[PDB]
């Protein structure tokens, strides 16, 4: 059985910004997958003994999601709480610059979203240092698609 | 900067499992990434084996599927592999390698010194 | 049933002249193809990953090519410490399959 | 089994995993 805490980035379909509510943690068995319950305990560096556990609930809607199906996953306007707009996953960041003026110190350069486009992988193979409203945040290699397709 | 140097018993007899140990040092294995497995038979040819990502999924090269397993460990920045019923064809060099978890974009950036690894008498 | 195979087993070279590798797969693979440089005694160091990109800190001596089922390798102006062995690893689908050596 | 490669595309990301007893 396993333990997993997750972190998410707005998606812009357009102009309107759109971020999905997953649960915040979810515990798989690799045969088997269930939200964690509470996660009401600490989390020690040599692993997981919650003093206060038991069986968690099972929900095939929320589930899914994480199944890789993301037409009925969870769904969330967050044009009013913009929360979560980049994060640094694989040293490879991702942004999402449709809302946030990006760019890259490298030459100074605005980084162009298009409608076509909804998140923005932003490597190294196009911005050895990328700094948004901040300081040097330096990028190593490509490990994911420069954008995603709408469809 | 991120280095790894495995280590590891490579006078395994015929017929019992083996062991191999790499020391991920200068950078931890639970923030992400993934980390691989790769050894070279006499002939430099090199073959792929298992995987084991930031996140506790794993899979193996199906022709050593059935006899191979991946573990790590949290407190010691190591990860481990456990292959058993070793034929007389399995003495090769195993290396250490980091490549991201998402296919494609499956390529190794930084590689462990290597180890050499006999299946003898 | 992905199989790479690179033809240049054995290449000389020069101090100061070009020399191209090549690899060749049997199913379509895209640009995605990579090259690794083995220098003994040493860690192997990445050069070209997916398509032509230079990995950082890598002289731009080295030119990554190629599409589809064909690539190519070039070194421009070689120096006397760029002799070691290339191989290539196809890193589209699983059972991730590298090549042949090459000096 | 969570398909990380299609949670990246809608912006989660794993950063975290573990086990427990
Ligand atoms: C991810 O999404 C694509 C596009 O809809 C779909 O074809 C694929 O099956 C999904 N992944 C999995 C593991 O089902």
């Amino acid at each position: 059985v396993i333990v997993h805490r997750l972190e998410g980035v707005s998606y812009n379909i357009g102009s309107q910004e759109w971020y999905t509510t997953v649960p915040k943690y979810v515990a798989t068995q690799g045969y088997l997958i269930s939200n964690f319950d509470e996660s009401s305990c600490t989390f020690m560096p040599e692993g997981t003994v919650c003093s206060q556990n038991a069986l968690y609930p099972m929900s095939p809607l929320l589930q899914e999601c994480l199944r890789g199906s993301t037409k009925s996953c969870a769904r969330t306007l967050v044009s009013g709480s913009f929360g979560n707009r980049f994060i640094l996953s694989q040293g490879n960041l991702i942004a999402n610059c449709a809302s946030i003026l990006c760019k890259c110190y490298t030459t100074g350069t605005i980084i162009n979203q298009d409608p076509d486009k909804i998140l923005t992988y932003i490597a190294a193979d196009h911005c050895p240092v990328v700094e948004v409203n901040g300081v040097t945040i330096q990028v190593g290699s490509r490990r994911y698609p420069d954008a995603v397709y709408l469809h | 900067d991120v280095q790894l140097q495995e280590s590891g018993p490579g006078l395994v007899k015929p017929s019992q499992s083996l062991s191999l140990t790499c020391t991920v040092s200068g950078y931890s294995i639970t923030s992400d990434y993934a980390w691989n497995w790769i050894r070279q038979f006499p002939g430099n040819k090199l073959e792929w084996m298992g995987y084991i990502s930031y996140t506790l999924t794993t899979g193996y090269n199906p022709s050593l599927k059935s006899r191979i397993s991946i573990t790590r460990d949290s407190s010691k920045n190591q990860f481990f592999l456990q292959l058993n019923s070793v034929t007389t064809e399995d003495t090769a060099t195993y290396y250490c390698a980091r490549s991201g978890w998402l296919l494609p974009y499956w390529y190794f950036d930084v590689w462990g010194a290597g180890t050499t690894v006999t299946v003898s008498s | 049933d992905v199989q790479i195979t690179q033809s240049p087993s054995y290449l000389a070279a020069s101090p100061g002249e070009t020399i191209t590798i090549n690899c060749r797969a049997s199913k379509s693979i895209s640009k995605y193809l990579a090259w690794y440089q083995e220098k003994p005694g040493k860690t192997n160091e990445l050069l070209i990953y997916s398509g032509s990109t230079l990995q950082s800190g890598i002289p731009s001596r080295f030119r990554g090519s190629g599409s589809g089922t064909d690539f190519t390798l070039t070194i421009s102006s070689l120096e006397p410490e760029d002799f070691a062995m290339y191989y290539c690893q196809q890193h589209n689908e699983y059972t991730l399959t590298f090549g042949g050596g090459t000096k």
